[PDB]
């Protein structure tokens, strides 16, 4: 039984009630599996759920489900529907928002049907797309060529001197010079401008790397 | 249909009186079934689950 849906969506579920990762040891404490019914199940679930670290293991949660970019959705359509701005803290929205501000409304309850990730609460959904989802990321700066070239961009830059497709999890290219290393001080500073602390650009890192591979 | 919050917090403190410190997992069987107004049926849905 490491193969069920539930159980997946749970250890999901706590690992985002704690921001998203936590240490093997501390997330045993809260689900009723021995050590290896545990590892077991992150091991078939596989790097599209669960990401495991030898940093000591640490756990890093994600999901394949998206957030819809469209600025006006004319439906049908398969991603979620979400208030961007009100995830990352900053929704000045009577409420004239024209995003849905019911992160579980009845149309994303469906699309979280579809992924197994029926369970989980508007804060763990929010942490576990945070992490996950591309768009909540700041912009890319589109003058930068790569390390030690052209003095860092035209430009303090207030884009991303990151690789666009490290980030959307495929940077298949053996030639890149762009950096794909987003604990650096300058992104971190522009992560935290934009709602991402630390933490949170840390496990990106993470799953980033795994998609790498 | 869909539960008010006044409605799933009596829910919630009521399946926190039984299963004493599974707040995931009353949240949980809370999010899986949001129609759901039956202690009971909420009861029988969490211990169904071997974890
Ligand atoms: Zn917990
Ligand atoms: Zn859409
Ligand atoms: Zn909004
Ligand atoms: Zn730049
Ligand atoms: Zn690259």
């Amino acid at each position: 039984n490491a193969a069920d849906p539930e159980v997946c969506c749970f250890i999901t579920k706590i690992l985002c009630a704690h921001g998203g990762r936590m240490a093997l040891d501390a997330l045993l404490q809260e689900i009723a599996l021995s050590e290896p019914q545990l590892c077991e199940v992150l091991q078939v679930a596989g790097p599209d759920r669960f990401v495991v670290l030898e940093t000591t293991r640490s756990v890093v949660a994600t999901t394949r489900a998206r957030v819809c970019r469209r600025k006006y959705c004319q439906r049908p359509c398969d991603n979620l529907h979400l208030c961007k701005l009100n995830l990352l803290g900053r929704c000045n929205y009577r409420n004239l928002c024209k995003y849905s501000h019911e992160v579980l409304s009845e149309e994303n309850f469906k699309v979280l049907k579809n992924h197994e990730l029926s369970g989980l609460n508007k804060e763990e959904l929010a942490v576990l797309l945070l992490q996950s989802d591309p768009f909540f990321m700041p912009e890319i700066c589109k003058s930068y060529k790569g390390e030690g070239r052209q003095q860092i961009c035209n430009q303090p830059c207030s884009r991303l001197h990151i690789c666009d497709h490290f980030t959307r999890g495929n940077c298949r290219f053996p030639n890149c010079l762009r950096s794909h290393n987003l604990m650096d001080r300058k992104v971190l500073a522009i992560m935290r401008e934009h709602g991402l602390n630390p933490d949170v650009v840390q496990n990106i890192q993470d799953i980033c790397n795994s998609k790498h591979m | 249909g869909i539960r008010k919050t006044r409605e799933t917090e009596r829910l919630r403190r009521q399946l926190l009186e039984v299963f004493w410190g599974q707040d995931h997992k009353v949240d949980f069987i809370l999010q899986r079934e949001p129609y759901c107004r039956d202690i009971n049926q909420l009861s029988e849905a969490l211990l169904s689950l071997n974890f």
